[PDB]
């Protein structure tokens, strides 16, 4: 099928996590596309459903494991397999529902979730927000089997949300921003748990933006600032490329360049 | 964990050759291996390592005498010495060392090049 | 669609952290363009729209080069009646503003408010690195490298060290012309001296705004010395030898460094 991407919480080390979202960004985008030296994810429009997709096999010590299904042109989780049982995101979009029937054919049979797979709607499942939901190589394994045991009956809706905010942040936003991926490489460096400080929420909060203000950009400076957060809740604006660079890896295709 | 043994220490007069040996018990992926010396009195101080890659890091002072090889195929490293000068007396140590894990760093005990 | 691109009115801000500004707000042909210390007013002389034309107006008039031949310098001037060559200027990712025709770039071969902008030969040179934002201060970020490790200052000498949340020595100004700089001690600069492999990179005065005090933080997450194509090495993957280096680019993890704030 796809492309599938391993990973193994089971003796995790930061060159582990390191070249796990390298191989995760190497197959979601070719590299072809690039804007004031920031990548750019497939267009949609004019993609091939043999290449809409790419998986990432999670692990675990305890041996547990699970595919995730992200969406090439966001880069975003849309759905799991666990045995023989594969769980979707709620659709947002018809089209989308058919790209989602593409995915893991053999399994026993489906499951689309009633909710979508955005933070607001997933957190309030999980009855607690982003700030509050540790993440690490620790959180990880949890949340791996997590989603292994939904197909038991073992797990809990709350902690399915929860486990889902997790793999989310710790795959799909840390593949968008190196910023982030950095912020998990600390947490494997020093074997901490730790919820995302609010720089790191806003990132993800902007992400969408800031690919749109990159791409639109004239020269590198911004039609209109974009609001960020140091690590401490203080507040700041960028209105122009440049410091993004180091801190944005990925961007969702949002217009053709001249 | 990982250990290195050493080889090519030498007795020589000013104007001499001498190749140091360096061989390892595997480490992880992008390393460095190469040669660090000191003389009684003075610090420690690097002379030449070279990548995983191939790339090298030497000291100034001992560029285009020294000439350092490795093959990575089971951890081995080559330092080679010439127009020796009565400076470069010392003990040498064979170091090896990831650059994921600031821990995993490993030191022989050493040869004394004598010129 | 295409993407549009915008007209956005911003200031531009290059060496020392001083902004592009017409003298005395005289808008008269001719008048000179000079390094002014950013304001935080209306004022039109340090607002620039960088139109779709690959012009940059102030006031409604273009920034302009006197000529095509390095030294000369860079005024204000009725957009129509100037010639249309000297009034178009690209904004480069890497932090350049170069004129096409002439092939130089916008530089400020002096750092004290009042100098004269000119064009010059470009050597990628903290005097020839602007940014174009409305934000006046710098970016003051943590820069965490090799193991997890900090940029360290004290005084002239710069390593890494284990990262302590306290530290001001650990602390660095991002500015606006590509240089970083200290935190406490904002004179002075990140500077290699030499254009040559094992450079060590020391803290030294701004003073020359040099090639080799200007720096770009890259994708991959190198940091660039632009006129050498070298890059900040923790030489030798050992942070215990105290000393970054500049070394050519193979991507190991003793060149990648992330912008922490
Ligand atoms: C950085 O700050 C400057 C100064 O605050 C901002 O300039 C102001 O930008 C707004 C947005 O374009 C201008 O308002 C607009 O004026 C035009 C005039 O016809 C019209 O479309 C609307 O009335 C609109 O409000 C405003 O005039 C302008 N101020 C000056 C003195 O030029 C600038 O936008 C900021 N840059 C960014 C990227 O946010
Ligand atoms: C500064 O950035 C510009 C582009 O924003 C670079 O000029 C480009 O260089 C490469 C080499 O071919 C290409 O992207 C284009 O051909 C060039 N575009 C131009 C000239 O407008 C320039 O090389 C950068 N400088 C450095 C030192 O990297
Ligand atoms: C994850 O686990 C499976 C089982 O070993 C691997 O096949 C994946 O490797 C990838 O897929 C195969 C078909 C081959 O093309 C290989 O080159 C791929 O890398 C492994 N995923 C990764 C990224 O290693
Ligand atoms: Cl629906
Ligand atoms: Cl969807
Ligand atoms: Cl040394
Ligand atoms: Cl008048
Ligand atoms: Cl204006
Ligand atoms: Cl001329
Ligand atoms: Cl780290
Ligand atoms: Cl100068
Ligand atoms: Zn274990
Ligand atoms: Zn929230
Ligand atoms: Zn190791
Ligand atoms: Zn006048
Ligand atoms: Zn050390």
């Amino acid at each position: 099928q796809y492309p599938i991407i391993n990973f193994t919480t089971a003796g995790a080390t930061v060159q582990s996590y390191t070249n796990f979202i390298r191989a995760v960004r190497g197959r979601l985008t070719t590299g072809a596309d690039v804007r004031h030296e920031i990548p750019v994810l497939p267009n949609r429009v004019g993609l091939p459903i043999n290449q809409r997709f790419i998986l990432v096999e999670l692990s675990n010590h305890a041996e547990l494991s699970v595919t995730l299904a992200l969406d090439v042109t966001n880069a975003y989780v849309v759905g799991y397999r666990a045995g023989n049982s594969a769980y979707f995101f709620h659709p947002d979009n018809q089209e989308d529902a058919e790209a989602i029937t593409h995915l893991f054919t053999d399994v026993q049979n489906r499951y689309t979730f009633a909710f979508g797979g955005n933070y607001d709607r997933l957190e309030q499942l999980a009855g607690n927000l982003r700030e509050n939901i540790e993440l690490g190589n620790g959180p990880l394994e949890e949340a791996i089997s997590a989603l292994y045991y939904y197909s038991t009956g073992g797990t809990q809706l709350p902690t399915l949300a929860r486990s889902f905010i997790i793999c989310i942040q710790m795959i799909s936003e840390a593949a968008r921003f190196q910023y982030i991926e950095g912020e998990m490489r600390t947490r494997i460096r020093y074997n901490r748990r730790s919820a995302p400080d609010p720089s790191v929420i806003t990132l993800e909060n902007s992400w969408g933006r800031l690919s749109t203000a990159i791409q639109e950009s004239n020269q590198g400076a911004f039609a209109s600032p974009i609001q960020l957060q140091r690590r401490n809740g203080s507040k700041f604006s960028v209105y122009d490329v440049s410091i993004l660079i180091p801190i944005i890896a990925l961007m969702v295709y949002r217009c053709a360049p001249p | 964990q990982v250990q290195l043994v050493e080889t090519g220490g030498g007795l020589v007069q000013p104007g001499g050759s001498l190749k140091l040996s360096c061989a390892a018990s595997s480490i992880s992926s992008p390393n460095v291996m190469g040669w660090y010396r000191q003389a009684p009195g003075k610090q420690r101080e690097l002379v030449a390592t070279m990548t995983s890659g191939g790339n090298t890091y030497s000291e100034d002072s001992v560029k285009g005498r020294f000439t350092i090889s490795r093959d990575n195929a089971k951890n081995t490293v080559y330092l080679q010495m010439n127009s020796l000068k009565p400076e470069d007396t010392a003990v040498y140590y064979c170091n090896a060392r990831d650059m994921w894990d600031r821990s995993h760093e490993y030191w022989g005990q050493g040869t004394q090049v004598t010129v | 669609d295409v993407c549009m691109d915008p007209e956005p009115i911003v200031r531009i801000v290059g060496r020392n952290g001083l902004c592009v500004d017409v003298r005395d707000g005289r808008f008269h042909n001719g008048n000179a363009i000079q390094l002014w210390p950013c304001k935080s007013n209306t004022d039109a002389n340090q607002l620039w729209t960088l139109k779709r034309d690959n012009t940059i107006r102030s006031n409604g008039k273009c920034l302009t080069t006197y000529g095509y031949s390095p030294g000369v310098y860079v005024m204000i001037y009725d957009c129509n009646t100037a010639a249309t060559d000297a009034t178009r200027w690209q904004i480069w990712d890497n932090g350049t503003i170069i004129n096409p025709r002439s092939s130089l770039v916008l530089a400020a071969t002096s750092g004290n408010s009042g100098t004269t902008l000119t064009v010059q030969t470009n050597i990628y040179a903290v005097s020839q690195g602007w940014l174009p934002t409305n934000n006046t201060q710098p970016f003051v970020t943590t820069i965490v490298g090799l193991y997890g490790l900090c940029l360290q200052a004290n005084s002239g000498q710069v390593w890494i060290e284990d990262c302590s949340s306290e530290k001001a020595e650990q602390q660095w100004a991002l500015y606006a012309d590509g240089s970083i700089r200290p935190q406490q001690n904002r004179d002075n600069c990140l500077t290699s001296d030499s254009n040559i492999r094992e450079t060590v990179v020391k803290i030294l005065s701004c003073g020359p705004a040099s090639s080799g005090q200007r720096w770009m933080f890259k994708n991959d997450g190198t940091i660039l010395n632009l006129y050498s194509g070298l890059v900040l090495d923790v030489r030798a993957s050992d942070p215990s030898l105290k000393q970054i280096i500049l070394y050519p680019l193979h991507g190991d993890p003793n060149q990648i460094w992330l912008p922490l704030f």
